[PDB]
């Protein structure tokens, strides 16, 4: 709807009486330029503008079509084009009625010699001589960088489903198998639509003939009256049809895979603080930057306690950026990875980022020492940088160099810091095993006083005791494993 | 730093 | 109507590919099955395009040879590729609407009633290729694509035509055909596996079999074992090699005259040891591995003391843990001890033992020539390749080496540093296990570039000491007679007792002394001037 805008600035200079606009001299805007990913429906929306206007009847026209046999042809069909609006102005002047001409894959044809004479020909009759303000052309392209810079300047082109439409549409496609009663009960239309969340028409009549296909399989190797299309297909179809997206909400959610134990009450006091500066951000309007960091020792556990504070936070934002993302990247696109995903956390209200083990983006070796500046350079800018007006972020680093980040100067660019310390007393060690179900009452109370006359101090990660725990659990599950394995790695 | 060659169709 | 009430499938050649075939038949006709008021009646409409690809030799053309007459279809037209261009103008186009006059014919003849007609494109990547190519001439080569794409989706309703399109090189097709109501389905053939191997061979072998010209030693399961890669071609080609060496035993070729025993072409019949020689002969031409491993641990083992057994032990620990738990998606381990005392060929022989079904080894012998770029590239592609298998096990042979370790800069390279630090600790996709196993002789090394915190654990490899193992290695490698064997012992005992050396030097040693003078003026002289 924000249809609101094409509207009132373009479409508002017509309104008035023709005279007014033939003395005072007011050029009416030309070019309209829709762009979107492919199956947005530009097609739909360029055919209702003409009908909605009450404007001429539109000249639909297909940009691979437009190439010619013969030669010279091409420019004769684009002049032949403005014939009739060229004659109507001619006739009667300011009262032409408004003409439109769509031609679908502009960049198909309108690349920067076939394609070149069709742009000769274009810009020869759109502008200079003319000033056919009747002519109103709509150019639509899923790719806006392959429009031709001859025709992006200004006096050209100037100005450039949801959850409930998918579920409306499917409704549409299902009304003809629901409404002769060939359909369970069982199936749940929100929840396929749920399931299919970047998936454009097309692929939903495949997933709907995929899963019809399965009901005829159950047939075939007279009882057609019983031809049922059952949840079970639908469910399976689901393996053949793909979409071509992309998200990062799941990976702040696999971080947090090995789940909370709640060992020791600083556990909570951390979660309890990061609750707090989530509410400080959400409340306040004056703190509109807002960075902490978290350090401590090496395996202690910091970006699962990171990831869980943000998926309890709520906010319509969260994203993580992480080693993994740019491995095998050159440095070049790196620094341009890292500034589009910060650009695109400046487009809601409320945005948390979480940056994870910030020494290893940085290429830290200490031989040298050896690191790269530029990504360190591009990450000190970005992180003191306010987000544009009324927006808020929220930013999460983690590292487990601290000295390093000493020695380098940038800790003057973070607000707070969080210290995780790794467990050192045996309590925690109980709460661990009893949480694991690692062995029987005897075997966990046998463990603790085997390990009380060896080793007072624990100081292990609780990582290493969770590998420990699994890999001990196989060669002898008594003791006589892991009191001996801790010990090593003590 | 291209270059082109050419062929022909004969007459209908 | 659309299947011959007499057929099954069984009599057909191809064998290998089932959930192919099944997926073909539910994808393809199933819609064609039922009485038609059904379809209209759920508002489905019918599949129109249909693709198969995959590597060079796999059985494509042999499904399109088949399926028309196997399925009681008309008579499919079948046209190569470049045989559609022609010299006069217009003439090229024509010869593409000309095929499907007779459908159009027969569907406005007959409405819903009419029958199935099927073409099938034979290399379809040859004219149609992208429409955008450019180069400034005739345009033959463009307007064919337009007039194909017309007759295919503006087709004025011909709802009764399936085009089937096989080709080797799907990136070469143009991308306009392939969206939805043109070419929708796509299947791909790969290389079949080892119960497909063995269908195949039944089928080659089939007529040789029922006529008694095949000897009963021959044993199939064998030859299936054995053929690890082979794709259907060169098992063919395998089976004709083979009798080819029966053929030559009696008939010798250039060697005297013709001499024919006609007695003995009564009793051909081919035997194992001419598969053996055919295996011998072709190659596949695949290969990826299984054999790197192999020859990496050519002089075997000893078992010359116990630490060999434990180590063994511990290694097949781990590889239980890694096959039983599912909590446990990544193991990483890391062997390191002094310079030559055998480490590659340990972590070669567990792996082997384990038996997996994927296995790899990364040495600096490959990355060899290449430039910095290319190693990172192929270490991705390497690691990405390895993350595809249910288990999985990868081995890393000399890290120090692969990193360009020189001690007087210190010069190395950072990004394949860093690229192995990151890689080494990524779980793989959901529900698929990896087992990485590490070997290197510089441990200090290691411990300065602060990436000692990526291994899980490490197993040390001390070298022998006592002169027990020397001689257990000495009887091993069968140096010299008893005597001699206890006589150099004797005399190693009071010359030099204490020993450290290792076990590569051992086996050169021996052979050298071997060489020149297995007395002891030269084996003995070459152990304690190395010690
Ligand atoms: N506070 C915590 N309470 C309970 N379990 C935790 C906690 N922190 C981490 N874990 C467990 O630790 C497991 C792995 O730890 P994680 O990957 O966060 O370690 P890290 O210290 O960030 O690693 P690194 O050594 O790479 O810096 C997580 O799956 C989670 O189960
Ligand atoms: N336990 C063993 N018993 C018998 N032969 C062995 C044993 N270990 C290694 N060998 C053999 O010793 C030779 C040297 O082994 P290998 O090539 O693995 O050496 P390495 O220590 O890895 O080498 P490098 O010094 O180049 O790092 C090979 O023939 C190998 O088969
Ligand atoms: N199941 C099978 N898979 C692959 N090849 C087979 C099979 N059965 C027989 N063959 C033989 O392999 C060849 C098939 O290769 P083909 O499909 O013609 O190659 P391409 O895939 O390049 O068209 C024929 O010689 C055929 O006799």
């Amino acid at each position: 709807d924000k249809f609101t805008k094409i509207f009132r600035r373009a479409f508002a200079s017509r309104i008035f009486p023709p005279s007014v606009i033939e003395k005072l001299g007011i050029s009416h805007v030309k070019g309209l330029l829709l762009y979107g990913p492919p199956g947005t429906g530009k097609t739909l929306i360029a055919r209702k503008i003409g009908t909605m206007l009450n404007a001429k009847e539109p000249k639909i026209v297909n940009g691979p079509e437009i190439l010619s046999k013969y030669v010279g042809s091409s420019e004769e069909n684009i002049r032949n084009l403005f014939k009739d609006a060229e004659a109507e102005y001619r006739a009667k002047g300011e009262e032409s009625s408004l003409h439109i001409i769509i031609f679908d894959e502009l960049d198909s044809v309108f690349k920067q010699g076939v394609g070149d004479n069709v742009v000769n020909q274009l810009l020869a009759k759109m502008d200079g001589v003319d000033q056919l303000n009747n002519i109103l052309v709509i150019g639509m392209t899923n790719r806006k960088d392959l429009i031709d810079s001859a025709l992006l300047r200004p006096g050209r082109f100037e100005v450039q489903p949801d959850e409930k439409g998918r579920l409306q549409i499917f409704d549409i496609q299902t009304k003809k198998m629901r409404e002769n009663n060939m359909m369970s009960d069982d199936v749940n239309l929100a929840e396929l639509a749920a399931l299919t969340k970047n998936f454009s028409g097309a692929e939903i009549e495949g997933l709907v003939k995929s899963a019809s296909s399965f009901a005829i399989n159950k047939t075939v190797n007279k009882d057609i009256a019983k031809l049922k299309v059952t949840r079970e297909d639908f469910l399976n179809a689901l393996n053949d049809v793909t979409p071509a997206f992309g998200i990062s909400e799941e990976d702040l959610k696999t971080c947090v895979e090995g789940g909370m134990m709640l060992y020791s009450e600083r556990v909570n006091s951390i979660l309890k603080n990061g609750a707090r500066y989530v509410r400080q951000v959400r409340e306040s309007d004056k703190s509109r930057l807002v960075s902490l960091l978290i350090h401590g020792p090496a395996g202690s556990g910091k970006t699962a306690l990171a990831a869980e504070i943000a998926l309890k936070s709520g906010f319509p934002f969260i994203r993580l950026i992480s080693p993994n993302e740019l491995s095998g990247m050159s440095e070049s696109a790196k620094i341009a990875y890292i500034d589009n995903t910060f650009r695109d956390a400046y487009k809601s209200p409320l945005n948390i980022l979480v940056i994870d083990s910030l020494e290893t983006l940085v290429d830290w070796v200490p031989i040298g020492p050896r690191f790269s500046n530029n990504i360190l350079q591009m990450l000190k800018v970005a992180l003191k940088r306010k987000p544009p007006q009324d927006r808020r972020l929220l930013i999460m680093t983690t590292t487990s160099a601290y000295s390093v980040l000493q020695q380098m100067d940038i800790l003057s660019c973070f607000d707070n810091e969080i210290a995780v310390p790794n467990m050192t007393n045996l309590d925690e060690l109980n709460n661990v095993m009893i949480e694991s179900n690692f062995l029987d009452d005897a075997g966990r109370v046998k463990v603790i006083n085997e390990l009380s006359r060896s080793c007072p101090n624990f100081n292990v990660g609780i990582k290493k005791t969770l590998t420990n725990i699994e890999t001990a659990r196989h060669d002898e599950d008594p003791v006589n494993e892991l009191v001996e394995l801790m010990t090593q790695s003590a | 730093g291209q270059q082109i060659f050419s062929q022909a169709l004969l007459n209908a």
